[PDB]
C-alpha cells in the first residue's frame, strides 16, 4: 500500500486503465482505503464504464459507504455520470450519508436533471 | 572512538574538498563530543557547493542528544546554530539564556532564545545578571519579552528590581538561510501606562530633559512611580510630558511638596500617600490648573491644612487628608466643588462654624478617630457621614437637621440618649452603626413610620434594657446587631415581621429566617409550653422501677402526666453505660438512688453518676433519693459533708423514701423543684411556644398508635402526610428540633423515630478476642441499611472490650476526677483516623497504642498513679517530628471531644488539670503555666544553668508539628497593628503588611482566637504548595500571627471597582483559569472552599501572558456569593459560577448592595439568573456564557467537577470566539460579503442568488443587473459557468470549464482545473497531478485559491490541497487534510481557505472541522472540532480583526460564528503557559 493508505488498483480504477485493473483482479474487490473510498467509488467519480460493470460483476459492494457516507451511485449522480447511475441501479436509492441526502438531492444541487428523472422512477 | 579523524577535520576547516570524504562519518553517537559542531559550521558557513552541502546535512542528520548538541553549540554565540537548532526543536532547558547573556554576544542570539520560548524566572535572572554589566541592547530585547504589553498599549515594570532606569533602555519598547537548511534536513530526516512600582529608583533624573523617548513619552498620559525611593521630583520632566493625568507616586521618601508638578498640562489623580512632606504644604500661587480630581495627600507631617486649594483648584473632588498631623482648627475652606473629603486619624478638637459652610456639594464628610465634640453645620448636600470613635457626649443637632442622611456610623462613642426619628427628619436612612456605646433606651414609639428604609442597625456592646415592638414597624431592616447586651433576655414577637433580615449576631446574648419564622409563629399563636424531662438514675440495679411505680434494659421511656413530665428510667447495667450521655439533656432535673441497705459503701460507689451529671448538665438540679428505708441512716452525714455543691452538681434536695408514706413528700418536692427551675433565669417549665408545635406533638402522639408496631420509624414524607396544621418548609426543622429537646421523637436523616422506647430498647439490644464481632444480624429485612450506620456511629463493640530512655519520648496527662460516662467508647472510635498504610493497634477497653514503626507510635492509656485517688489517661509519643505531629493531632481531638461533649468539665480547679511532664536529666508542669511562660523559648528552673527548649516538651504549644522553616524571627518582622498597614479583613482575623526578610511581606494577625483553631488553620494552610495557592512564609506565636505573600496589584474586588478598563479579554480568562486550577487542587486535596468571591481572589501582575496572575486567599456564607442550598463538594462549583458571572459582568452583581442589598441573594434560590450580556451591556463572550449556565445547575449532582471546568477553561476556543449568531430555521445561505450581508431572495444581518460582492449580486442565470451563470466575484471581476471574465463590461478575457475563484495579494484565479494570473499571464495546467493522490481530485473543478509566496490550490470535493511554486511554476506538493482528521462523520472535503500574515492557513473541511496550519513549518496547529456540521465560506473582516465562519446545523439550521484573528498565536501561548504552570506546580514540591 502506502503511508496514507491506498492500493494500486484504486489508482488504476481512478485513472481508467482497463488492462491494469483487470490483470490485478485476476486483489481485494472491495478494498477500502483510509478515506473509505472504494474502487467502485473512484470509477463512478471518473465515470469510466467497463471497470464499473466489471467490479460490480466481480463482487464490489453495491451500497459501500465511504468516510462521507457517499455511495458510488451518489458520486455518479453528483458528477453527471448518469450511465454509471443506471448501471449501479440494476445492481440493486434511499441510502443517506451523515448529511442525509439521496443521489436525487445531489443531482438537484448540481443541476443534473437527467439523473434526477432516472432516480425518481 | 577515534580522535584522529576529528583532528583531521580540525585542519579541514580551511582545507579543500578532501573533507567531503569525511561520507564515512554517516556510513557508520559520540561524534559531536569533541568539536564536530564547530567543524560542520565552518563547512556550511564557508561561503555557502550544494553537492557537498547536501551530503554534509545528510551526515548531520544522524545527530538528530539533540539538547546536548545545542548546549555545545550554544556555548559559542552564533545565530545560525541558534536558528537551525530552534527550528529543529531542542531553549529553556539545562540555564542557557542566563549564560548566553553573561557571555558577550549579539542581539540576534538573545532575541532567538527569547522568541523561541524561555521561562520567565530565568529571563528575569538573566536580566538581573546583565543589569550590572554596561549594556543597552540585550536588556532592551529582554524587556521586550519580559514586561511588554502591546495589547494594552502599555509597558509594565514591577517585581523585577532594576537598579535604575535610563532612556536608552525603553527604546524599542515604545512603538532565512536557517529555514532552508532546517527544511531540507527535516526532509532528509502610543503607550498609555508605564509602571515603575518595585524598581528601587533612587532618582528619576535620567530621562528628564531630552532623550530618544522624551518626545515619545510626552503624551504618555499615565505614569506610576509608587513604592519607589524618589525625592525632590524634577520639574523638568513635568514640563517634558504634557499629557500625564494619572500619576500616582506614593510610598516614596519626599521632604517638601514640589508644587511645580501641579504645573503639569492636565494632571489628575495625583497620589502621594506616604511621602513625608514638611510641616507646610502651601502650594505655590499663580497656577490655575483645573484638572486634578483625586488628591491623596495623606500621611504627612502636616500640622496645618493645605490652605491653597480654594484659590488654585476648582475641581478637587476627592480632597483627602487622612492620617495627617492636622492639629489646629481648619480654615473656613472656601472651596466650591469639594465632593468627598476625609480627615480621619488627625488630631482635631473641633471645627469652626464656617469651616465646612462653604462647599455646596460636600457629600462624604468623615473624620474617624478624632477628639471631636461638636459638628458645625454640615451643608444639606451631604449623604454619608462617618464620625465614629470620637469624644461625642450627645448627637449634635446639626446631624439631626440635614435632610438627606443615608449612612451614619457613630461607633466607639460615649453618648447616653439617641434622639427619636421624629427629630431625624430624614426618611432615607440606610445603615446606622452605634456599637461600643452606652445606650439603655431605644424609644421609637413616638414616630416609627419615619424609619422605614433602615437596613443595617448595629448596637453591639451596649447596655440596653428591652427591645420595643415598635421597632417592628421598621421594614427594610437587614441586620440587627444586639449582641453583648447581656441585659435583654427577650425577643418581641413583632420581630417576626422583619423577614428581610438574613443575619443575627446573637453571641453571649440570650439563625436568620429560622428565628424570625419562629417569632412569626409565636406572634400568630403563642401558648404556654408544659413538658419537662425527669431522668431517673440508678446504680447496678436498685429501687428504680419500684420508685417509679409508687410515683431493667435500656432507658424505658415513659410518660407521666400530672404540666406533664416524662420519666426516663436509665439503665443500671454497666454494659449499657456507653450511650447514656446521648440523652442527658441540658434542660431536665435528675433523680438518683441510694439503696441505703448498703450504707456508706453505696453512696460513695454511686458518685460517678453525679460526676457524669455534672459533666453533661451542670445547670440541672438533682434530687437525691434513698430507696431502702424498709431495712444506719448515717449516710446523711457524708451527703451533707462531701457530697454537697462543693464539686459535684447543684444538689437541691435529698430524701429518705421507703419504697406509702414519704412518697407524698417526694411528689410534692418533685413538683416544687420542677416548677421552680429557672434555667439561666427563664422558668422553662412555663415558656411560650407556638401552638403549631403542640399540634404537631399531638399529631405525632396520635400517629404513634397508628403506626407499624415492629418498625414505628416513619419516613420524611410521613410527617408531611400528617399535615391539617400550617407549617412551611423551614418550620419543620426547628419544630422537630424543639420536639426532640422535649423528648417526644428522635431525628438526627430522612426517618423520624417515634416511640423512643422501641428505639432505645432495640438499638441497645445488641449489648445483650472478646469485644470484636462481625455481621451476625438476627431476629426482626432492609433494616440494616440505616441500622448499621445508627449502631456503629452511636455504640466491633467498643464497650466490654478486654477490660524508653525517658528523654526520647514525650508524655502528657489530662487528670480528671473520674472518667466521664461514655469517654473511651468514643475516644477510641475517634482515634481510628490519625496518620502523618494501615498501622497496627491493639486497643483494649481503655487504650489504643497505634503504631506504624518504632519512629511512629502513639499510646493513650489509663494511668493509675500510686496514691492517686482520681483516674487519668497518660499519652506517650516519641520525640521525633512525626511524633510531635501525631501528639498535636491527638491532643486536638481530645480537647475537641471534651469541649463538644462535656462542657461542664472544662468550665472555670476546673476539674481538668492537663499535666505536662518533663525531666532535665519526671516533674509535673501545668499546661496553663507552660502557656503563660511563652515570653521565652527556653524554660529553666530557679537553677539557671540548665534549661529545656519549649518545643521539645510542649510540641503542641509552639509550632513544631509544622515545618521548622515556618518559624518567624522577631528581629526581622515589623508587624504593627496600624489602621492602614492592614490590607483587608477575612474569616477569623485580619491581614497586615510588614518588613520580614523582604520588601512588604504580609502578616495575618489573629483576632478571641485560640491555639486550637490556630493548629487547624496552620495544618490546612501548610503542606499545600500550588501556583494558584497563596503560600505562607512563616508563623509566629507572640501576636500568634501568620506571614503571607503579597498581591502586588491588589485584590479582585478593588480591581473591579476601581480599574474596570484594565481587564482584557485575555486577563479575565487567565484569572478564571488560575482560580479554577486552584479549586481543582483544593478538591483533589478533598477540601471545600465555599468562599469564592472578588474579595477573596488576589492578583499579582496585570501582565496578561504571565505565569502567576491570580490566587485564592484564606480558606477554612455570603449574601452576594451564596451557594445554592448550603449558603441559602459540588457547592464550590456554584460559587465559582458566581465568580465567573461577575468577572464576565465586570461589577454588576457587586455594586448591587447599595441600591438593593438583598437583591444579590433574593433571586438565586433555584436557577434564576438574568442574561449577563443584555442585563449589563458587557461585551458578548459565548462558550463561557454557556459554561456558567451549564455549571451552575440547580441539581448539584448535575454540575460538572472542578477538574472538568478547569479542562473546559483550558481551551483557546473559549478565549478566541467572540460571537455566535444564529439564523432562522430552515434557511440556507451560500454566500456572504464583508454589518454582514448574505444571500431569488436576499438576507441581511447586523451584529437563487449564487454569490455577492461589495454592492453586487448574481444568480444561477447570471443576471447582469445594476444595483447598489455567475460563479465568482471580486472587488471588479466576474466569472461564468464556462470560463469567461469581466473587468467592469470593460473587457472579457475568455479562458473557457467554469471560473470559480479569483483572489488578490497581480491577481490570481482558477477556471475549470487550470490556474491563471494577471491579460492572461501564466495558465499553468493542474490536472497533471495524478501520480500523487487519485486522478479524480486532480481532474475536478477548482474552488478557491489564495495568493502568497507559494500558491495554495483547493478543488471542489477534494480532501487534499495542492501547493504550486509561484516562481518555479511546478507542483510544490500536497497537504492531505484527512491525515490530520485521522489523527484526531469526518468529511475532510475542502470548502474554503483563509490566509493569515503570520503564515497560518485555516482550511475549512466539509464537516464541522477547521484545520489550522503554519506555512513556515507545515505543521497543524489544531482541529476545531465540535463546531458545526458544515463549513461553506470564510473571509477576514475588519470589525478588531476577525474572520467569520458559516455552517449548517443539519432539519436545517444555518449558523454564523466569529473567531479571533489570533487563534493560532493564542493556542501556542495557552499551551506554553499551561505547561509552564504545570512545571511550576511540580517544582513547588
Ligand atoms: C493595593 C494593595 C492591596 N494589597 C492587598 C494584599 C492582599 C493580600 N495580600 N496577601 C494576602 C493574604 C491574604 C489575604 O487575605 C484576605 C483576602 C483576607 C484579606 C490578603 C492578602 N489583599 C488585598 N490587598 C497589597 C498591597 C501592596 O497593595
Ligand atoms: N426490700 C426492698 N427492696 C426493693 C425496694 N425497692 C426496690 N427493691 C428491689 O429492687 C428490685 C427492682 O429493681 P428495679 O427498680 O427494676 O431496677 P433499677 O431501677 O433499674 O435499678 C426489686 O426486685 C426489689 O426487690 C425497697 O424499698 N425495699
Amino acid at each position: 500500500t502506502d503511508e496514507a493508505g491506498v492500493t494500486p488498483l484504486h489508482l488504476a480504477a481512478d485513472s481508467g486503465h482497463l488492462e491494469i485493473v483487470e490483470v490485478l483482479l485476476k486483489a481485494d474487490v472491495n478494498a477500502w482505503d483510509h478515506y473509505g473510498f472504494t474502487p467502485l467509488h473512484l470509477a463512478a467519480h471518473v465515470g469510466h464504464l467497463e471497470i464499473v460493470e466489471v467490479l460490480l460483476k466481480a463482487g464490489a459492494d453495491v451500497n459501500a459507504q465511504d468516510h462521507a457516507g457517499w455511495t458510488p451511485l451518489h458520486l455518479a449522480a453528483l458528477y453527471g455520470h448518469l450511465e454509471i447511475v443506471e448501471v449501479l441501479l440494476k445492481h440493486g436509492v434511499n441510502a443517506q450519508d451523515m448529511w442525509g441526502e439521496t443521489p436525487f438531492d445531489l443531482a438537484i444541487d448540481n443541476g443534473n436533471e437527467d439523473i434526477a428523472e432516472v432516480l425518481q422512477k | 572512538l577515534a580522535k584522529i579523524l576529528v583532528s583531521s577535520l580540525y585542519r579541514f576547516k580551511d582545507v579543500a574538498e578532501i573533507q567531503t570524504k569525511g561520507q564515512t562519518i554517516l556510513a557508520i553517537k559520540l561524534l559531536v563530543h569533541h568539536s564536530f559542531d564547530l567543524v560542520i559550521f565552518h563547512q556550511m558557513s564557508s561561503n555557502i557547493d550544494q553537492q557537498f552541502l547536501n551530503l554534509c546535512c545528510k551526515c548531520f542528520a544522524k545527530v538528530a542528544l539533540k539538547n546536548v548538541m545545542l548546549e555545545r553549540a550554544c556555548d559559542q554565540n552564533n545565530s545560525i546554530m541558534v536558528e537551525c537548532l530552534l527550528l529543529l526543536g531542542a531553549a529553556n532547558q539545562a540555564s542557557l539564556i542566563c549564560q548566553v547573556c553573561e557571555k558577550e554576544s549579539s542581539p540576534k542570539l538573545v532575541e532567538l532564545l527569547l522568541n523561541s520560548g524561555s521561562r520567565e524566572q530565568d529571563v528575569r535572572k538573566a536580566l538581573t545578571i546583565s543589569i550590572g554589566k554596561g549594556d543597552s541592547q540585550i536588556i532592551s530585547l529582554l524587556l521586550r519579552r519580559l514586561a511588554l504589553d502591546v495589547a494594552n498599549n502599555s509597558i509594565c515594570l514591577g517585581g523585577f528590581c532594576i537598579g535604575k532606569v535610563e532612556p536608552s533602555w525603553l527604546g524599542p519598547l515604545f512603538p532565512n538561510i536557517a529555514s532552508t537548511l532546517a527544511r531540507m534536513v527535516i526532509r532528509y530526516q502610543y503607550i498609555t501606562s508605564l509602571d515603575l512600582s518595585a524598581n528601587e529608583l533612587r532618582d528619576i533624573d535620567a530621562l528628564s530633559q531630552k532623550c530618544c523617548i522624551s518626545v515619545h513619552l510626552e503624551h504618555l498620559e499615565k505614569l506610576e512611580l509608587h513604592q519607589n525611593a524618589l525625592t525632590s521630583f524634577p520639574q523638568q520632566l513635568c514640563e517634558t510630558l504634557k499629557s500625564l493625568t494619572h500619576l500616582d507616586l506614593h510610598s516614596n521618601k519626599f521632604t517638601s511638596f514640589p508644587s511645580y508638578l501641579l504645573k503639569m498640562s492636565c494632571i489628575a489623580n495625583l497620589d502621594v500617600s506616604r511621602n513625608d512632606i514638611g510641616p507646610s504644604v502651601v502650594l505655590d500661587p499663580t497656577v490655575k490648573c483645573p484638572t486634578l480630581k483625586q488628591f491623596n495627600l495623606s500621611y504627612n507631617q502636616l500640622s496645618f491644612v493645605p490652605e491653597n486649594l480654594t484659590d488654585v483648584v476648582e475641581k478637587l473632588e476627592q480632597l483627602i487628608l487622612e492620617g495627617n498631623k492636622i492639629s489646629g482648627i481648619c480654615s473656613p475652606l472656601r472651596l466650591k466643588e469639594l465632593k468627598i473629603l476625609n480627615l480621619s486619624k488627625n488630631h482635631i478638637s473641633s471645627l469652626s462654624e464656617n469651616f465646612l459652610e462653604a462647599c455646596p456639594k460636600v457629600e462624604s464628610f468623615s473624620a474617624r478617630m478624632n477628639f471631636l465634640a461638636a459638628m458645625p453645620f454640615l451643608p444639606p448636600s451631604m449623604t454619608i457621614l462617618k464620625l465614629s470613635q470620637n469624644k461625642f457626649s450627645c448627637i449634635p443637632e446639626a446631624i439631626l437637621n440635614l435632610p438627606h442622611l443615608r449612612s451614619l456610623d457613630m461607633s466607639s462613642n460615649d453618648i447616653q440618649y439617641l434622639p427619636g426619628p421624629a427629630h431625624w427628619k430624614s426618611l432615607n436612612l440606610r445603615e446606622l452603626l452605634f456599637s461600643h456605646n452606652q445606650i439603655s433606651i431605644l424609644d421609637l414609639s413616638e414616630k416609627a413610620y419615619l424609619w422605614s428604609r433602615v437596613e443595617k442597625l448595629h448596637l453591639s456592646h451596649n447596655k440596653l434594657k428591652e427591645i420595643p415592638p415598635e421597632i417592628g414597624c421598621l421594614e427594610n431592616l437587614t441586620s440587627l446587631d444586639v449582641s453583648y447586651n447581656l441585659e435583654l433576655r427577650s425577643f418581641p414577637n413583632e420581630m417576626g415581621k422583619l423577614s428581610k433580615i438574613w443575619d443575627l449576631p446573637l453571641d453571649e446574648l440570650h439563625k436568620a429566617k429560622d428565628i424570625i419564622r419562629f417569632l412569626q409563629q409565636r406572634l400568630k399563636k403563642a401558648v404556654p409550653y408544659n413538658r419537662m424531662k425527669l431522668m431517673i438514675v440508678g446504680n447496678t440495679g436498685s429501687g428504680k422501677t419500684t420508685l417509679l411505680q409508687q410515683l431493667t434494659v435500656g432507658i424505658d421511656v415513659k410518660d407521666w402526666p400530672i404540666l406533664v413530665l416524662n420519666v426516663w428510667d436509665f439503665a443500671g447495667r454497666e454494659e449499657f453505660y456507653s450511650t447514656h450521655p446521648h440523652f442527658m439533656t441540658q434542660r431536665a432535673l435528675y433523680l438518683a438512688v441510694y439503696d441505703l441497705s448498703k450504707g456508706q459503701a453505696e453512696v460513695d460507689a454511686m458518685k460517678p453518676w453525679l460526676f457524669n451529671i455534672k459533666a453533661r448538665a451542670s445547670s440541672s438540679p438533682v434530687i437525691l433519693v434513698g430507696t431502702h428505708l424498709d431495712v444506719k441512716a448515717c449516710m446523711s452525714k457524708i451527703t451533707k459533708e462531701l457530697l454537697n455543691k462543693r464539686g459535684f452538681p447543684a444538689i437541691r434536695d435529698y430524701h429518705f423514701v421507703n419504697a406509702s408514706d414519704a412518697l407524698a413528700k417526694l411528689r410534692k418536692t418533685i413538683i416544687n423543684e420542677s416548677l421552680n427551675f429557672k434555667i439561666r433565669d427563664q422558668l422553662v417549665v412555663g415558656q411560650l411556644i407556638p401552638d403549631c408545635y403542640v399540634e404537631l406533638e399531638k399529631i405525632i402522639l396520635s400517629e404513634r398508635k397508628n403506626v407499624p408496631i415492629e418498625f414505628p420509624v416513619i419516613d420524611r414524607k410521613r410527617l408531611l402526610q400528617l399535615v391539617q396544621l400550617q407549617l412551611d418548609e423551614n418550620e419543620l426543622p426547628h419544630a422537630v428540633h424543639f420536639l426532640n429537646e422535649s423528648g417526644v421523637l428522635l431525628h438526627f436523616s430522612d426517618l423520624y423515630f417515634v416511640e423512643p422506647k422501641w428505639l432505645c430498647k432495640i438499638m441497645a439490644q445488641i449489648l445483650t478476642p472478646k469485644g470484636i464481632i462481625s455481621r451476625r444480624d438476627v431476629e426482626k429485612k432492609n433494616y440494616m441499611s440505616q441500622y448499621f450506620k445508627l449502631l456503629e456511629k452511636f455504640q466491633l463493640v467498643p464497650s466490654s472490650l478486654s477490660d524508653c530512655e525517658n528523654s526520647e519520648i514525650i508524655i502528657r496527662l489530662y487528670e480528671m476526677p473520674y472518667f466521664p460516662m461514655g469517654f473511651w467508647s468514643r475516644l477510641i472510635n475517634r482515634l481510628l483516623e490519625i496518620s502523618p498504610l494501615r498501622p497496627n493497634r491493639m486497643y483494649w477497653r481503655q487504650g489504643i497504642y497505634l503504631n506504624w514503626s518504632p519512629e511512629a507510635y502513639c499510646l493513650v492509656g489509663s494511668e493509675v498513679l500510686d496514691n492517686h485517688p482520681e483516674s487519668f489517661l497518660k499519652i506517650t509519643v516519641p520525640s521525633c517530628r512525626k511524633g510531635c505531629i501525631l501528639l498535636g493531632q491527638v491532643v486536638d481531638h481530645i480537647d475537641s471531644l471534651m469541649e463538644e461533649w462535656f462542657p461542664g468539665l472544662l468550665e472555670i480547679e476546673t476539674l481538668l488539670k492537663k499535666w505536662a511532664l518533663y525531666s532535665f536529666n519526671k516533674i509535673l508542669l501545668d499546661d496553663l503555666m507552660k502557656k503563660a511562660e511563652e515570653g521565652d523559648l527556653l524554660v529553666n528552673p530557679d537553677q539557671p544553668r540548665l534549661t529545656i527548649p519549649i518545643s521539645q516538651i510542649a510540641p503542641d504549644l509552639i509550632l513544631a508539628d509544622l515545618p521548622r522553616n515556618i518559624m518567624l524571627n522577631n528581629d526581622e518582622l515589623e508587624f504593627e497593628q496600624a489602621p492602614e498597614f492592614l490590607l483587608g479583613d477575612g474569616s477569623f482575623g485580619s491581614v497586615y503588611r510588614a518588613a520580614y526578610e523582604g520588601e512588604e511581606v504580609a502578616v495575618k494577625i489573629f483576632n478571641h482566637t485560640s491555639l486550637r483553631l490556630l493548629r487547624q488553620e496552620l495544618v490546612v494552610l501548610c503542606h499545600l504548595h500550588h501556583p494558584s495557592l497563596i503560600s505562607l512564609l512563616a508563623a509566629g506565636i507572640r501576636p500568634r500571627m501568620l506571614v503571607m505573600e503579597l498581591a502586588s496589584k491588589g485584590s479582585l474586588d478593588r480591581l473591579l471597582q476601581q480599574d474596570k478598563a484594565s481587564l482584557t479579554r485575555t486577563l479575565q480568562h487567565r484569572i478564571a483559569l488560575h482560580v479554577a486550577d486552584g479549586l481543582r487542587y483544593l478538591h483533589s486535596a478533598m477540601i471545600i472552599y465555599r468562599d469564592l468571591k472578588p474579595h477573596n481572589v488576589l492578583l499579582f501582575t496585570l501582565y496578561p501572558n504571565a505565569a502567576i496572575i491570580a490566587k485564592i486567599a484564606d480558606y477554612g456564607g455570603t449574601p452576594g456569593f451564596r451557594a445554592p442550598e448550603v449558603a441559602r463538594q459540588q457547592a464550590d462549583v456554584y460559587s465559582f459560577g458566581l465568580l465567573l458571572y461577575d468577572i464576565l459582568t465586570t461589577g454588576g452583581r457587586i455594586v448591587e448592595g447599595l441600591k438593593f442589598p438583598n437583591e444579590f441573594d433574593e433571586l438565586e434560590i433555584q436557577g434564576k439568573l438574568p442574561d449577563p450580556v443584555k442585563e449589563y451591556g458587557c461585551a458578548p463572550w459565548p462558550m463561557v456564557e454557556k459554561l456558567i449556565k451549564q455549571c451552575l445547575k440547580e441539581n448539584p449532582q448535575e454540575r460538572p467537577t472542578s477538574a472538568q471546568v478547569f479542562d473546559i477553561l483550558n481551551s483557546a476556543e473559549l478565549v478566541c470566539l467572540t460571537r455566535r449568531i444564529l439564523l432562522p430555521k430552515n434557511v440556507i445561505v451560500e454566500c456572504m460579503v464583508a454589518s454582514i450581508w448574505l444571500g431569488g431572495q436576499l438576507s441581511f444581518l447586523d451584529l437563487r442568488i449564487l454569490c455577492l460582492a461589495l454592492i453586487v449580486s448574481g444568480t444561477q442565470s447570471g443576471t447582469l443587473l445594476v444595483i447598489n451563470s455567475v460563479t465568482c466575484l471580486y472587488c471588479l471581476l466576474v466569472g461564468t459557468a464556462d470560463g469567461k471574465l469581466a473587468i467592469f463590461p470593460l473587457k472579457i478575457l475568455n479562458i473557457g470549464t467554469p471560473l470559480m475563484c479569483l483572489s488578490e495579494s497581480v491577481m490570481w484565479g482558477g477556471c475549470g482545473t487550470k490556474i491563471f494570473s494577471f491579460t492572461i499571464q501564466k495558465l499553468i495546467e493542474t490536472r497533471t497531478s495524478q501520480l500523487f493522490s487519485y486522478a479524480a481530485f486532480s481532474d475536478s473543478n477548482i474552488i478557491t485559491v489564495v495568493v502568497d509566496t507559494a500558491l495554495y490550490i483547493a478543488k471542489q470535493n477534494s480532501p487534499v490541497v495542492e501547493v504550486w511554486d509561484k516562481k518555479t511554476e511546478k507542483l510544490c506538493g500536497l497537504i492531505d487534510c484527512v491525515h490530520f482528521l485521522r489523527e484526531v462523520s469526518y468529511s475532510g472535503r475542502v470548502k474554503t481557505l483563509c490566509l493569515q500574515k503570520n503564515t497560518a492557513l485555516w482550511i475549512g473541511t466539509g464537516g464541522g472541522h477547521i484545520l489550522l496550519l503554519d506555512l513556515s513549518t507545515r505543521r497543524l496547529i489544531r482541529v476545531i472540532y465540535n463546531f458545526c456540521n458544515s463549513v461553506r465560506v470564510m473571509m477576514t473582516a475588519q470589525l478588531k480583526n476577525v474572520m467569520l465562519v458559516l455552517g449548517y446545523n443539519r432539519e436545517i439550521q444555518s449558523c454564523l460564528t466569529v473567531w479571533d484573528i489570533n487563534l493560532p498565536h493564542e493556542v501556542q501561548n495557552l499551551e506554553k503557559h499551561i505547561e509552564v504552570r504545570k512545571e511550576l506546580a511540580e517544582k513547588m514540591r
